């Protein structure tokens, strides 16, 4: 077709990849996103973490 | 659909019990510690049987076994 | 009909497998040709890598599945350094042998089925029929010969990522100890257990090639045959190679699995 | 060049027939063109003559073995002495056009490669490609496609050639400048020539023998002569392109002085040879026929 | 440069897919084409998924088995058997034959339409092949991809079950018992979710090359063996992305 | 000769698919039986 | 015949890849010299049991 | 009928150039040919004229409306103007000659199935195919194949016919019964015709007007009159089908009566606008082509 064709997908291959790039990185880390998921951290003084991960 | 407890509490096809011939017994357990049905009955530590419904009656388990 | 065309595929298959040594003997640049062709692809597809990079990405990805959940479950249930352990009878047993005959068949099979259905089409069978020359013994004997030279080199790249993939996931993604690992892998892996899959796999490719070759040799309608050709020979090869697979790996362990843990 | 004896041909695709009792008798070294309206099989008639295609029934005779029922082994010593130029040259393009055209000298014959080189060039130099032996079946046009098949079917020093639509693709210029290179060709080696087509300038100028394909049958097959002055009307309509005549819309409905050989080479002995054919058969014709082919002999 | 070439390919696979998401969300859906290519992918890609289905999973059940009864934790099987059959073989089977077969008919079936001028027919009529042609059956190959997930899962749980219990004198209520100890609700969430984006960009990938074929004598083959390539490569991506999103979840954490 | 490689071809096929079952439960090799 | 020189590179950079990988399978995955038994003496043992 | 002006078009694929700087004054609801040798690039032009492709410089000014610089919305009434008969027909093979032929009917228009299978009746009757309505594309053969895309193409009251290649795969009789029935169609419905081939047979009998393309460009436009007599060696050439000229052998080397309408037909006044062209243009011609001219007139 002309539109598929036509003398514009070097951008369009630039944005469609940054966006399928984007939607990698924020799926990955959805949950770990602290502007959609913060909560307070607390800290805590142990002799030892006892093969705690 | 009303009495579906899982796919682990549904009788299954074959097995030791299953044959012409088994016998149906009632065993009125005290307790069932999380038993499932399917499970095996054993006669002198062989697998010789097979417990199909583990429904409770009047607050009392009781096991139907093959 | 359905015997007829059974009696079809096995003429085919017989022809095919009998001129072997006429076409060692006529036929060498063209088989080296061939073996070049398969090896570093065609086309659009060759100036990527062809069938080896192919091969690689899908083996690799292979790989990093198989480290990633098995670490996942092991660190949930908590015998994690079993990993190494686990991950090699993943890649031996039942992965790579599979998904490598898969990325082989696609590669490899779609391409001689379009080449030789181009050919069919364009009547260069009949030219080589016209000039005296054995047609399936020009063609398919070739990719034959090529195909039975290229897999040995192609599942040996394969197995080696797969490997590599998923010692690399495990022990840096995920952070394990490099010695562990490597001590769980060479322990609870034989080299048997790769010389027979590397023997599935030769059994596999040659079955993969005289069904694409013969999926691509009888093509008809023109162009537009040429797709629906390549489409049925997938799927067949999808079917055989999990079929060969399977039948190879009930052979070998039915009785004796090849694996000590316990006393 | 090489006599063809075909008799009671017939090819069906199943239910469909293609043609039927198709009886002929190609001459000797004389260009031979076999006509008809578009859907008449004339592609399946060549293939069948060499041995491609099966017809159901008949004899194809070249020299006296019927090569319709012979031994595969026979088969591949009797299309030595065949050369077929396909509807696009059916070139293979993993090789260029000298390794194209050296293929059947390095099949067949125990020949060195400086003897193949200069056989090769000659042959590529005859059909108007010296230096595009290099190139590539995908690099060329139509055209030079056609004349790079022909150049690899000329090396083995055929007896019979088949052209499979020498006017596909090509405007009535080249087809002009194809159909002078084949007279030229005939002119030298003496090949028997027989081309399938329904082009009419090729019909009414190349050809020294033609043949008419109506209705799944043979309408009739003979000299030059004897076919431009006939009253027969599916082959007068069809030569002189009308529309008015037994030949429908579509197929469910359903003397020019001839070329001569370029000067500088051989004389055509098919043309000597075609003229005393039809004097021998002037007596079997009407009339008016006979004093146009009188006219034109003379 | 070199980068440039097959980046205005995936520029214009990409603008393809917009144009495709715009005409679905905007233009009315064609239910009879839709309704058409459902059943055509269903009858081309339905016994070479189960054909395949079966024999891999009996495969992976006879290794888990031996392999754990070697171990000593033969009853723990029906947890593998579950593991991997929902989230690694139901959509990875699906990747296969849809790709294998699916895509492959798509793009066959477009490139023909393109060859014989019939896109270009319908341009000049003022249609827009991209609503009447590429909306239905993307929509269809996500819908056969979800039916044929959730039957490969199922066929594969079942066949086995009955090989472990038959062949191997594997306890039953051990196999049924043991399958939702690894397996929950994030697992088949994540196998619906694959399920979807492969039938989605199998479909997107079938139809864009299908359009943009080369005709010629070997267009439409090469055609189809891009797509069947492309369509393998780029499902086993985001089978990679999507397996390392669900293990983050996770049944047992 | 269609036919007949056709019924070859079956016959080939199962005898590998009995032979491979025959392997899985180890027929070939012979084992004593103690009580 | 033929001999492009660019099937001809071909064919020496996949011969590279192959070796390359065989080599590294053998030696630094499969350990062919301690399966084959390069570079190791046999030494035997009495045991009251096998304990495993 | 409409006049179609073509200037400075030119078209390029990759970097190469198919044809440049063709610039043609097609007339309104005349006959037209444009031929020349086989590569030259002339269906491409033909779908170029639509708006399937686009070429690199130039304008197609249909109307008044440059078709190259305008909107694809616009394009869905410009495009109404059209009918176009491909090499094959390019018919849809799911449905069966009487669809294909109702098909733009339900698309653009509002009309009851009553008027649709009346109109489609009408034009399938017209082209020579009454009873064929329930045949699919694959069952037809190539001319059945044209006339059911012709057939296609005249529900709509075209004013525009664009025939890309009417001789392909036929021999010289049924191509001669097709371009009676272009011919018939013209004295009928008055629509700009434009066919490309390089068939000679066609460009002797049928077209009002004749242009050729050789080597990447235009050598000359214009009536049947004027270049059938024209002394210019690749026209004359390329018109008698001779073997000594420009035209090499390959790419890389490089009156008659007219047709007239069926009697029965309504009167074609191209005919009469062609010649009244022609006497102008005469006005500026060589003197024997002058002569030659006068006298084909004066018959």
């Amino acid at each position: 077709m002309r539109t598929l064709q036509g003398s514009d997908r070097f951008r369009k291959g630039l944005m469609g990849v940054i966006v399928v790039a984007l939607i990698i990185g924020v799926g990955s880390t959805l949950t770990s996103v602290p502007m959609l998921f913060a909560v307070p951290t607390y800290y805590g003084q142990f002799a030892d973490t006892g093969g705690l991960n | 659909c009303g009495q579906w407890r899982g796919i682990a509490n549904v009788p299954l096809p074959g097995g030791p019990g299953t044959e012409s011939g088994s016998m149906t017994l009632y065993v009125q357990m005290p307790e069932t510690l999380a038993l499932n049905a399917n499970s095996r009955v054993r006669v002198r530590d062989v697998f010789v049987g097979r417990v199909r419904k583990i429904e409770l009656i009047n607050w009392v388990p009781t096991l139907t076994v093959d | 009909r359905f015997l007829d065309s059974m009696g079809h595929v096995a003429w085919f298959v017989v022809q095919a497998i009998v001129h072997v040594p006429h076409a060692f003997r006529h036929y060498r640049r063209e088989s080296l040709r061939l073996v070049a062709e398969i090896g570093m692809g065609t086309g659009a597809m060759a100036v990527i890598g062809g069938t080896v990079a192919i091969i690689g990405f899908v083996t690799l990805s292979a790989g990093s599945l198989i480290a990633i959940q098995g670490f996942a479950s092991l660190g949930n249930i908590g015998v994690e350094a079993f990993t190494g352990f686990f991950a090699a009878l993943a890649n031996i047993r039942v992965v790579a042998p599979v998904v490598t005959g898969q990325a082989l068949a696609a590669t490899v099979g779609a391409g001689a089925t379009a080449e030789l259905g181009a050919m069919r089409i364009s009547e260069e069978v009949d030219a080589l029929e016209v000039m005296g020359i054995k047609s399936i013994s020009y063609l398919v004997s070739t990719r034959i010969m090529a195909g039975a030279i290229v897999i040995i080199p192609l599942y040996a790249m394969a197995i080696l990522l797969s490997f590599m993939s998923a010692q690399l996931v495990t022990t840096i993604f995920y952070s394990q100890s490099v010695g562990t690992y490597e001590h769980y892998f060479h322990t609870f892996l034989r080299v048997d257990d790769v010389m027979w899959s590397f023997l599935e796999v030769i059994i596999m490719s040659v079955i993969v090639m005289l069904n694409h070759c013969y999926f691509g040799y009888f093509a008809s309608g023109g162009a537009v045959g040429v797709g629906e050709a390549v489409g049925r020979s997938m799927r067949t090869s999808l079917i055989a190679i999990v079929l060969v697979v399977l039948l190879a790996s009930l052979a070998l362990y039915g009785t004796d699995p090849n694996f000590n843990l316990t006393v | 060049g090489v006599q063809i004896d075909v008799t009671g041909l017939s090819k069906s695709f199943g239910s469909s027939k293609i043609w039927e009792d198709v009886t002929m008798s190609i001459p000797a070294g004389e260009v031979s063109v076999l006509l008809g309206p578009s859907g008449t099989g004339k592609s399946v008639f060549l293939k069948s003559l060499i041995g491609l295609l099966r017809p159901e029934r008949g004899s194809i005779v070249i020299d006296g073995t019927d090569i319709l029922q012979c031994s595969a082994k026979e088969l591949y010593e009797i299309r030595t002495l065949f050369g077929v130029l396909f509807q696009d040259g059916a070139l293979f393009g993993s090789m260029n056009i000298y390794d194209n055209t050296a293929f059947p000298l390095r099949e067949h014959t125990k020949k060195s490669e400086s003897e193949i080189r200069k056989i090769v060039m000659e042959k590529l130099d005859l059909v108007g490609m010296p230096n595009d032996g290099h190139k590539f079946p995908g690099e060329i046009s139509g055209g030079m496609r056609k004349r790079a098949g022909l150049a690899r079917a000329l090396v083995l020093d055929p007896e019979i050639i088949l052209c499979d639509e020498p006017d596909s693709g090509l405007d009535p210029v080249r087809t002009a400048y194809l159909s002078q290179l084949l007279i030229d060709i005939n002119a030298q080696i003496d090949a028997t020539v027989l081309i399938v087509t329904h082009n009419i300038n090729i019909a009414r100028t190349v050809p020294d023998n033609m043949g008419m394909l109506f209705r799944k049958q043979l309408v009739m097959f003979g000299p030059r002569e004897v076919l431009l002055t006939s009253e027969e009307p599916v082959v007068k309509q069809f030569l002189n392109g009308r529309r008015i005549g037994p030949i429908g819309m579509s197929e469910e409905k359903d003397v020019p002085p001839q070329l001569q050989a370029t000067p500088g080479m051989p004389e055509r002995k098919a043309v000597a040879r075609r003229k005393a054919r039809v004097r021998e058969i002037l007596h079997t014709l009407p009339p008016a026929a006979q004093a146009a082919i009188l006219e034109e002999l003379d | 440069g070199q980068l440039e070439k097959p980046l205005a390919t995936v520029g214009g696979f990409f603008k393809m897919s917009v144009m495709t998401g715009k005409a679905l969300f905007t233009r009315p859906f064609q239910w009879k084409e839709f309704v058409l290519q459902s059943w055509f992918l269903i009858r081309v890609a339905f016994l070479p998924t189960l054909a395949v289905s079966i024999p891999l999973t009996v495969l992976i059940i006879f290794t888990l088995n031996i392999l754990l009864a070697e171990f000593g934790a033969a009853d723990v099987s029906g947890a593998g058997a579950a593991l991997g059959a929902v989230t690694q073989l139901g959509p990875l089977v699906t990747v296969l034959v849809v790709a294998g077969a699916g895509s492959t008919a798509i793009c066959a079936d477009l490139g023909a339409r393109t060859v014989r001028e019939e896109i270009d027919a319908l341009e000049v009529l003022g249609i827009d092949p991209i609503e009447r042609l590429v909306v239905p059956r993307v929509v269809a190959s996500t819908f056969v991809a979800f039916m044929l997930n959730g039957a490969v899962i199922t066929i594969g749980l079942v066949g086995g079950f009955f090989f472990g219990v038959y062949i191997q004198n594997v306890s039953a209520g051990a196999y049924v018992s043991t399958l939702t100890l690894l397996t929950g609700f994030p697992e088949v969430l994540i196998s619906v979710v694959k399920a979807t984006l492969f039938g989605m960009i199998a479909g997107l990938v079938g139809c864009y090359r299908g359009l943009t074929v080369a005709g010629g004598s070997k267009g439409v083959g090469t055609a189809v063996n891009e797509t069947l390539v492309l369509c393998v490569v780029a499902l086993f991506a985001v089978n990679v992305v999507l397996t390392t999103i669900g293990v983050r979840f996770g049944t047992g954490r | 000769p269609y036919k007949l490689a056709g019924l070859i071809l079956g016959l080939v096929g199962v005898l590998v698919l009995a032979l491979t079952w025959m392997q899985f439960r180890g027929q070939f090799e012979d084992k004593v039986q103690l009580t | 015949m033929l001999l492009t020189r660019f099937i001809k590179m071909q064919l020496v950079i996949f011969l590279t890849l192959t070796l390359v990988a065989l080599v590294v399978l053998a030696l630094f995955y499969l350990r062919l010299p301690t399966w084959a038994g390069l570079g190791m003496y046999k030494l035997n043992a009495d045991l009251p049991n096998s304990g495993g």
